[PDB]
RNA sequence: UCGGAGACUCCGAAUGAUUAUAACCUAGACUUACAAGUCAAAGUAAAAAUAUCUAUUGACCCAGAUAUUUUGAUCAACGGACCAAGUUACCCUAGGGAUCGCAAUCCUAUUUAAGAGUUCAUAUCGACAAUAGGGUUUAACUCGUUGGAUCAGGACAUCCCAAUGGUGUAGAAGCUAUUAAUGGUUCGUUUGCAACGAUUAAAGUCCUACGUGAUCUG
RNA sequence: AACGAGCUUGGUGAUAGCUGGUUACCCAAAAAUGAAUUUAAGUUCAAUUUUAAACUUGCUAAAAAAACAAUCAAAAAGUAAGUUUAGAUUAUAGCCAAAAGAGGACAGCUCUUCUGGAACGGAAAAAACCUUUAAUAGUGAAUAAUUAACAUUAACCAUUGAGGCCUAAAAGCAGCCACCAAUAAAGAAAGCGUUCACUCAACAUAAAAAUUCCAUAAUUUA
RNA sequence: AUUAAACCUUGUACCUUUUGCAUAAUGAACUAACUAGAAAACUUCUAACUAAAAGAAUUACAGCUAGAAACCCCGAAACCAAAC
């Protein structure tokens, strides 16, 4: 089948925006070295959250006003 | 050899080879379906669910790793701050332009 | 219609993006006295101001680590030019 | 299909510009000017290869030979020469009557031997001139 | 069933010979659905450390043996029912279905022609090759709807009618080719379809789930 | 009044790895690979999945270096999951496209391995290809795939000593061996002519398959 | 949707079933009534008392006692007994 002529403009468009991504992931800002250990202190306490929120599970604190609060249902006018 | 630039790349795209942008500006133009599982994960890793949404990244060689398994499906657009990076009392006034540029003062008024 | 057009210009594609057209306020009341935020504008600005510390918090990282590269390498660099005792020769060290 | 797709995406004509910018055959011309004192240009009657050697055979017995060039290399001598009237006689298909003596009454004898051949003319005694003038000579 | 080799084709086994005879106990691991099968430090004990290759399987139950240690399967359908064959068109039920390679010679066809050749409406054939076909040797021991009658619809790759080219077309018979789907395109005998006899301008080739069994029939 | 072995009652609610069926709303997560089996219309285990609980590193990536594009994997970084314990099933036939082997160091075909998919949009057809992060009200908006394609030939001239030879005798010549000579330029000639004795090449040369086609239409407005 | 019942636009019955596809293949003329998930070994949740719990015999190196929470329907060819 025939490729169309819309159909080739919108590839190369899509060709065009993939390619400009080359140029843009050739500058890196700062070198394999320069990156060790730059974010360590950061990554370390998001972790801690996520060990927290796993070892919290536990049953919910239970109330007498809750339960006797059910007598309510039976509220009258005198 | 691809992402090796080339002169007249950088006069094209107008970046300099020195002093090198720092953030980069990520959107999800196409689909992550009917691509492999690995290039799916790497989407979502990044943080691009929505299309059409900027998300703002590292410009480091390890975020760029992951960026180039998905380099056919986003758009890269380098950040600017042509009045510089937004200090606690111009953080409520930000706003990102098309052309990349993260406004620290949005007045919604003619610019006279 | 015409979304390339607005982007040479600067505006967004969709007219329905960031400008006065949406961002303003809809309407006030007749004594001037302006209406509560719209819920749309509030959910926008919040995207913004999110997005805004996330650059402050990158740019500072990566600022810092470089710094301490700095650091080693000048630590290593006093540390290589080194020397200690004594260093006789001949027939008796 | 997108197979197809990728595959089919991967000033002035040199007629109209303008167009950039016999040696031998020159000795043989000049070489029976210099040994035949006469020459007469009579057209070549297109008689056939059998009829044209026992002429030029004849003519031979007789020490007369037959000469023919082409028209084209033969100008630039005629031009610049004794004999310069013959240019408007040398075109087409021609012959040369060509001797060492004044035989022009003859020549014309040996050109009735067969009527249908005409004389245009040539020189008689390295003397340029007309049939009309050349008969009157020949006299 | 197991294992060796090749990438399904081949080889072996339910191990034998050699063995101055090979303990017990116990860290950590391999393998693996399970079950089974592998290697082993340390400690301890005999003696003066590993039997030797090649490789080799069978559970539980239950029966045997002995003075406390051991043995029982072509259970080979090899995860093994303690012990059971045919036959059904006389059949039945529950359902599911459908209704290309190489070689080895030998033939041939076209292009080769090594050769010979050839001799007044007088000649070529053809080694050897190349190429297309068909067989043979070369690798285990039987077969899978449809005539006819009635009515026909369409295709043209035209059987006849019609219009023409060429001719090795004198006239008369023909042969070769193109265009054309207009109407037509037989009756019987032997009878399982294949022949046959008489004719015709011709007795076309095919498709329409045997074209067509709620139209009929073998 | 249907005998390969009567009928009625009872056993009996016979049994069926087989066929059929199995009744309100809402939210959420969610797969036909390995092993054995009188097993392949079944079941059991592994693997997967799931609800809860415990506590801590997990996924992508993973430099050098091994064993040779993988098996393995360290600092990092992007990011939130992974391991263990208790409980529990159904499932164990795929479908199609695109890659790579392997069967005859083939294509195909049958397998095996990896990848992807299951529109309301698009592709004459249209679960499988391409565009598409869930679902909600609005007489808002920007967009994706795609809406087919305009892609070289000619009319010109043609010379003897008949070379001898078995073919009277062979002229460029039936024929056979030589295959020449002059010539501006000619092959004992290309055919032809000729029992011997019209012209091409040369020279000279203007050029080069079966019911009935099947949207309609349209060459130029930036 | 519409001023307007129909014209205009959009739209390949249902269930079961096959692969996660049907223009298939099963089943339904329609109405009313009837017509198919049932058990507590292990687990989870909730309480009583607690080195003990249980209204006799049971269990226990935090247990023990009680509560709640679970596993369908229709259909053969046949086989045997005894009458007719
Ligand atoms: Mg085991
Ligand atoms: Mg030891
Ligand atoms: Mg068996
Ligand atoms: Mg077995
Ligand atoms: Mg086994
Ligand atoms: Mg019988
Ligand atoms: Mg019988
Ligand atoms: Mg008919
Ligand atoms: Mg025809
Ligand atoms: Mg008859
Ligand atoms: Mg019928
Ligand atoms: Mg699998
Ligand atoms: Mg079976
Ligand atoms: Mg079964
Ligand atoms: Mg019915
Ligand atoms: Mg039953």
């Amino acid at each position: 089948r025939t490729v169309s002529f819309q159909a080739k403009e919108s590839m190369i468009r899509r060709l065009e925006v993939e390619a400009e991504n080359h140029y843009w992931l050739s500058m890196p800002y700062m070198t394999a070295e320069q990156e060790c250990g730059h974010a360590a202190e950061r990554r370390a306490q998001a972790f801690e959250a996520i060990k927290a929120a796993a070892t919290s599970k536990f049953p919910k604190h239970r109330y007498i006003a809750d339960q006797l609060d059910h007598l309510n249902i039976s509220k009258k006018w005198s | 050899k691809v992402f090796q630039p080339k002169p007249e790349d950088h006069e094209k795209y107008g970046g300099d080879p020195q002093n090198p942008h720092k953030l980069h500006i990520v959107t999800r133009i196409r689909s992550t379906k009917r691509r492999p599982y690995w290039e799916k994960d790497t989407i979502k890793m990044l943080g691009l669910q929505k299309a059409h949404s900027p998300q703002i990244h590292k410009n480091i060689p390890s975020v760029n790793a992951k960026l180039k398994v998905v380099k056919h499906l986003i758009r890269i657009q380098p950040l600017k701050l042509p009045q510089g990076l937004p200090t606690e009392e111009t953080m409520s006034s930000t706003c990102l332009k098309s052309t990349g540029e993260l406004v620290v003062q949005w007045h919604l008024k003619p610019v006279e | 219609a015409g979304g390339q057009w607005r982007l040479q210009q600067g505006l967004a594609a969709n007219p329905s993006g960031y400008g006065p057209l949406t961002e303003l306020p809809d309407w006030s009341f007749a004594d001037g006295r302006p209406a509560p935020p719209m819920k749309g504008q509030l959910r926008r600005k919040a995207q913004r101001e999110k997005l805004a510390r996330r650059v402050v918090l990158l740019t500072q990282e990566m600022d810092a680590g470089i710094q301490a590269w700095k650091l080693r390498q000048q630590k290593l660099q006093e540390e290589r030019k080194k020397e200690h005792d004594l260093k006789p020769k001949g027939t008796l060290l | 299909f997108q197979r197809q797709k990728l595959m089919a995406i991967t000033a002035i004509n040199p007629r109209c510009l303008p167009p950039p910018p016999v040696r031998l055959l020159r000795q043989d011309i000049v070489a029976v000017f210099r040994d035949n004192r006469m020459i007469a240009v009579c057209q070549n009657v297109a008689l056939s290869a059998e009829d044209k050697l026992l002429l030029r055979h004849q003519l031979r017995k007789h020490k007369i030979f037959i000469k023919v060039f082409p028209s084209q290399v033969l100008k630039p001598f005629l031009e610049n020469s004794k004999y310069r009237n013959l240019l408007p006689l040398f075109v087409g298909h021609n012959l040369l009557l060509v001797s060492e003596e004044p035989k022009v009454k003859e020549m014309v004898r040996v050109l009735k031997s067969v009527p249908f051949l005409p004389l245009l003319g040539g020189c008689v005694d390295d003397t340029i001139l007309s049939r009309q003038g050349l008969v009157d000579y020949a006299k």
